[PDB]
């Protein structure tokens, strides 16, 4: 994998 | 009678052939001498056919010349690839760091452009957290450069973009020190979104290059950050495109009064270079309708610009954008006919409850935004193959215009050692570069500059300094002229060369037939 | 009479002077008359004289001009500076420090390259462990590239060679994701083991530039292993040739129906660079033999090709190195004629006793292909600058010829910080480049892309890639066109203006000089 | 009577209106000949008007063209952007390290250049530890590069400036190693101390490129020691040039017989990279005064340089700047006229007694030799945009020059990993680098590079070094050749078109009205 | 800061 | 030293 902001 | 004007004619006749015919007192001398005349005449038919088929095809004669007229220095326009500020960008890190949620992140800033890019970012995070997965090339898009410069003020923009104070360490030019607020003209770049333009300024601080112009520039990012993981940063990177994340200056050297076009043509110099651009001044002059096709002044726009072919293709191509998707390209200039077409890239549309919630609607609006951006781009790709609607558009090169051809090279231009050691004492001690940025405004930016740019870690800080070395290689102007091949006045010796060799006619030879014929008709 | 005949003559006569000499009454008028008439010929004479020798100079007229049709978008070719890939690189590295003997390790792997290559190596390592201080030079240039491109098959370094898969990243061309398995075509040179040629494909993956080509390639060589002592590794190194040992991309534009030549044309880009390639195209038009000198067609080669002068020129040196050395030179193209020429580097005569010994014998041989090594070079060398050799190969430029003039320009490519982390995301979380060597067959290359492009390193890894950006600057063509400067028609005009201005002839007056002297043969 | 001689007049003329107008019977007939023969006869003096506008203007015609007549081998000119040479400035540096006085450090050197250096660094120290804060600009102009050069004799810089042997680590030309003492000539130039210029040899060490030149060249400056603390090191830095403080090499492509300008024209090649100049050469042609204007010979020089434009134009630069200043400006040629003139920088007038204080003497002094160079400085920079003064230097472009277009690339020459192994081994194993400077002249050289260049540290050591890769991209000639446009053969072509075609007339026809005017100041 | 020679 | 494959 989730890529965050 | 008939033999009696017959006679008249030919005893006072200066045609060369039918005294011949006339006064013929055998058949077959007549005959000979007639069939001399008819073909002499067919003959001259057929070379007045070649010679008229010349003149009507309307040749250009074409000259190339060196010349010593001198061309005013070229303007000269920077664009720092990197479009924002890197306080703002360490900024908007750490924010994000703190709290991945743009939404409680809206007021947490006094900054205006904060405000609204987290705005504009909160109005697509939910989709965000949701749909990685299934359509990571649409958030990729949509996060771009363009967004974001489409749909916030660019006065606003401004203000967090890069600095003229923070750009420019110095300049030189004609031997003198640059006036940065009288010399540079700053201008807006959807993809570059601070740029500025160099106008030449002539001698009334005596230093620097005496032939042309010399500037430092701050261009490097290693003062960012260094995350230990992979954080998308929207508005950063332009998904995909030639120049996505590219480190350095663009640099376009055009005619003085111009507006740059930085996507499309310039050149590139990395950080830590030194690149001399010697440039070799060109001067086009051609003709009108008749023999050629040139003009004066865009079809599209006004006159306060002076006319490049540059601009009126990218006019055409934004015009057929506009028909076709209904919006227009930001990529492109915005015609000066009608400003009421929105960009292919508003979003102003988006309901609130975005922030909120991923509901399908919010989904079904953002790909419509990605069906807009698509079509924009199709449209952009085919448009310039088309040979029927760019010849519609009336885009003709200009009438009279200044070229330069540059010969590019590169430098390393902090050399290691005691050189460098002098460089960073210009920059640092005499300049006092740092001390530019110690205002209440840009405090935060003092601290970063502070510490990066210490004595310690010069040899690697400076490698994110780069310099141009702009200069006229040649002082005479390499000049291309066309002008008419075949000239009226060309036409009328050819005509009377080839009168005279076959038949031996003149003009008043005419009043003489016209004469006989006067006599004809009053007997008849 | 005489006379009679004279006055009618006279009397009927459209010539402007023998009137007056034939009538005239007195000896100094017509002694003035003759001078006159005499004069006015000579003069006349003169003056056709300079015409002539104008007219059969066969003069040319040449035009220099900016039109709007479009030329296609040129091929482009993208030969890796790194001959082999770099797993099989490193397998040889390791397969020697653990054994240094090439003839124990031909068993050791079932790649067939590596058995071919390590046979070939086995075939003078006795040599090489006898003779590094007596010749070290001789060594030198036996383990070049060349060496093992003209001895071992093609179809077999192809499995070695730098793969189209591992090697183009990412392409974009015309807005529109490339497909590399139809758009990329595969040609081999003895130098640069693999290269790869881009024909364009225009729109019938809505991403990328627009306007132009644009591609991320993996050049560099830093995930090599880095030994702690000198090592030689053949098949690596060209022994000082301007080419030796430089990393990066040779990049070449040509017209996309043509071989291109990447040892003697085209660019340099260095890896950790983005490099924009702004054409602007070019057309020249000139005119066959009785003007000029141009051809349609290569006189060496056969017709599947478009002509270009470099073909040609190289097709005549490598006839003439035929000629002289008696062999080929890999480094030439090999002419369409006869193909049992082999290439001065072949050495399968070598005896199998060479792997056991270092005989005299084996030594021999060795001088013996370093002497012909040494022919084909000095042949090369000297050739060009023979012009009696050179011009005995027709040789002519075309009659039709397209050409690009190239803006060349580097920026950073992997910018540090967050676009830098952008990239990479794009790289390897979208594209996922390291996904494409998970396959069985390439199992090896996946452990060390993985280990070498982690997360942690990657502002030193990603200095590896290069990405091309090709695009067309100008849409107009700066077309170049020859054309005959004194046509017939002009000579003729010419000719007409002299005879009227001089003698006041017409073809029709020599009728009557013609009617004259058949009178005149007539009374005798 | 008058009658008479007019009725035979128009009985034997050949002239076509005239014979109407005498013989006509008819008034009204008489008025319409007449009108036609008046009109006939001022259109054709307005059609000759147009004639001799376009004779008497004296157009060029050119022809631009490929041919295959080869040029010679250009010559290359190459200059290190450090002055001094390593060991040299290393010895400085740590001399002033232990006593940063120079006066006491004038005796500790047996090297001449490094006494006069302390000599004329002492002539300057005292003003510099008091004034810095006052005028830091002026004393980092007064120890510019450019000062010592006008100070020091060019004989005693010479034995401490970039040596021929420890610059050019290999060269290979046309297949063969360059000789470097026969090949390469070196000149003094004031900014890059030593330059050397390469000239080519045809051969009669059978290696390296066959088709043009390389060489290896050392050029960064890594091995310089790293001050903790910013140190001035005067004669280093050329304060706040366009070439303050680069790092790499400066070539020059120009024609082989002519003097090198490296400040004002060339490429960059920054250490560690490897370019490709890919030369095509082009060939100028052009007419003397009456339709263009061209010389063969400088107006201000001898006749031992060939011709180029450059050459006139700064000697007519420096002719002007020494009657202004009346001073020679060191950047520069010297005038052969005049060599009494002493160069704007000259500072010999200063006493010994600054050596030991800082009276205002000695800063009046200072004050002086700055305002001096403001002057050369200003007239530098404006001298050449007054096209009044420019033009009575007469300085023409040369009638038959060569050009050489150069396509300019980099690639990164010491790869990372086994080829960078091999080009380490080929610098130091084979060619023994090193050995050349373990003499004992340079014993301190030795070890110096013997530390630096080690086997552990080769991927960033060899950093340092550079290749250069020149050669002919194309063997064709682009030939640009004018001529005169308007012969006096086409002008009596279209005289006599134009006289045929209106009136009728030939040149013995005048001979008519010449027998008749004569024959009327008879009758009269 | 004072720069020395 | 003696150079080895
Ligand atoms: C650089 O340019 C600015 C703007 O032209 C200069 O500021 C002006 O200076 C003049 C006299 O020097 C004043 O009369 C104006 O009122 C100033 N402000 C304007 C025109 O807005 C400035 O002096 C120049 N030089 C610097 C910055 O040192
Ligand atoms: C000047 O421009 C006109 C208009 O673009 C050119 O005429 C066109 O030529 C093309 C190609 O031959 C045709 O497809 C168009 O139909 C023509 N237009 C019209 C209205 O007939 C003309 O050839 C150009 N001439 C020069 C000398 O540049
Ligand atoms: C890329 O090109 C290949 C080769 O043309 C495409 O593979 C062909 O696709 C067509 C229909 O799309 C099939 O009818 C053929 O049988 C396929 N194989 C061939 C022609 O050898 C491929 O679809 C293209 N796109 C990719 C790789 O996604
Ligand atoms: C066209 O090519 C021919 C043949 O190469 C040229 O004629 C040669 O000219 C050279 C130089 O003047 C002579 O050394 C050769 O002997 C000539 N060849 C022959 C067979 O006579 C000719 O000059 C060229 N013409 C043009 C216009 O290009
Ligand atoms: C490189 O050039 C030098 C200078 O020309 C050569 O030295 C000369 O060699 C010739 C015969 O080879 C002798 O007759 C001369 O006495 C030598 N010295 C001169 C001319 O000053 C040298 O041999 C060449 N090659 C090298 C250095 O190996
Ligand atoms: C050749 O050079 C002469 C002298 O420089 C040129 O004549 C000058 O032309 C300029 C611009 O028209 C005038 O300002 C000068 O006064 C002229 N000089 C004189 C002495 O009259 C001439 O035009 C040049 N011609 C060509 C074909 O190059
Ligand atoms: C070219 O553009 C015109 C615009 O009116 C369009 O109608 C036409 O279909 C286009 N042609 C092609 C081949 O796309
Ligand atoms: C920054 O500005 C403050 C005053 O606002 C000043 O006291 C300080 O010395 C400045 N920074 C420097 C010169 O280090
Ligand atoms: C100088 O800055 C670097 C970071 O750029 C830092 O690592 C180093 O400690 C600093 N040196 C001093 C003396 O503060
Ligand atoms: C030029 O080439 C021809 C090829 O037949 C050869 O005979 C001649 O000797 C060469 N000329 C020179 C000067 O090498
Ligand atoms: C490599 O392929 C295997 C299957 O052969 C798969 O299980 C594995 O997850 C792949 N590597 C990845 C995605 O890390
Ligand atoms: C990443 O790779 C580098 C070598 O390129 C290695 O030194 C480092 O330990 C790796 N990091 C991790 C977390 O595995
Ligand atoms: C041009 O140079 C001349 C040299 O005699 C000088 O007299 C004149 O003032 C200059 N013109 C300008 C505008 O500087
Ligand atoms: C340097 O020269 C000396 C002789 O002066 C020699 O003994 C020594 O071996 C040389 N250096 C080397 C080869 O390391
Ligand atoms: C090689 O030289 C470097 C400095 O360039 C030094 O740090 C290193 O210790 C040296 N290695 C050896 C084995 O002496």
């Amino acid at each position: 994998s989730f890529v965050r902001i | 009678a008939i033999r009696d004007v017959m006679t008249k004619f030919a005893e006072q006749t200066t045609m060369h052939g039918v005294p011949k015919v006339i006064n013929a007192k055998s058949s077959m001398g007549r005959l000979f001498w007639s069939l001399v005349c008819l073909a002499a005449g067919a003959m001259f038919c057929l070379q007045m056919s070649e010679v008229l088929q010349r003149y009507f095809s309307y040749p250009k004669k074409v000259t190339v010349e060196v010349v010593p007229t001198p061309v005013p220095f070229p303007s000269i326009s920077i664009c720092n690839m990197r479009n924002l500020d890197v306080h703002i960008l360490n900024t908007l890190n750490r924010m994000f760091i703190e709290d991945d949620r743009p939404f409680s992140n809206i007021n947490k800033s006094e900054h205006e452009f904060i405000r609204a890019y987290m705005k504009k970012v909160a109005k697509y995070a939910p989709l965000f957290w949701n749909y990685q997965d299934e359509y990571p090339e649409v958030f990729q898009e949509i996060f771009s450069r363009t967004t974001f410069s489409a749909n916030i003020d660019p006065e606003v923009i401004a203000l967090a973009a890069v600095q003229l104070e923070g750009f420019v360490v110095n300049c030189h030019y004609a031997g003198h020190r640059c006036n940065k607020t009288r010399d540079f003209y700053r201008f807006f770049d959807p993809y570059y979104f601070n740029c500025f333009t160099y106008k030449a300024h002539e001698p009334t601080l005596s230093e620097g290059i005496e032939n042309g112009w010399s500037s430092i520039l701050l261009s490097g990012s290693g003062m960012l950050d260094k995350n230990d993981e992979i954080r998308m940063l929207p508005g950063l990177h332009e998904w995909r495109s030639a120049v996505s994340a590219s480190e350095g200056v663009r640099v376009v050297i055009h005619p003085p009064s111009t507006t740059p076009y930085p996507f499309t043509e310039g050149y590139d110099v990395p950080p830590g270079f030194s690149a001399s651009f010697g440039i070799h001044p060109r001067r086009n002059i051609r003709i009108g309708p008749p023999h050629g096709n040139c003009s004066d002044k865009n079809p599209f726009g006004d006159g306060t610009e002076r006319y490049r072919l540059m601009a009126c293709q990218k006019m055409c191509m934004q015009h057929y954008i506009v028909e076709t998707c209904g919006c227009a390209d930001v990529g492109l200039p915005k015609l000066p006919l009608q400003a009421n077409i929105s960009w292919c890239r508003d979003d102003d549309n988006f309901p609130d409850e975005c922030m909120f919630t991923a509901s399908e609607e919010c989904l079904q609006l953002l790909m419509q935004l990605h069906n807009r951006i698509k079509c924009a781009r199709s449209i952009k790709s085919k448009i310039t193959k088309n040979t029927t609607a760019m010849e519609a558009c009336n885009c003709f090169p200009p009438c009279d215009e200044v070229s330069y051809d540059v010969s590019y090279s590169l430098s390393k231009w902090p050399s290691a050692g005691y050189e460098g050691d002098a460089a960073y004492f210009d920059v640092f001690g005499i300049e006092k570069f740092n001390e530019r940025f110690n205002k209440t405004g840009t405090q935060g930016k003092y601290e970063l500059f502070t510490k990066y740019f210490n004595v310690s870690n010069r040899e690697e800080s400076m490698k994110d300094f780069a310099r141009l070395n702009v200069y006229i290689a040649d002082s005479n102007v390499v000049k291309t002229q066309e002008s008419e091949d075949y000239t009226r006045n060309q036409l009328v010796s050819d005509i009377g060369g080839q009168l005279g060799l076959w038949v031996g006619i003149s003009l008043i030879t005419l009043a003489e037939v016209l004469e006989l014929i006067i006599d004809l008709f009053r007997l008849f």
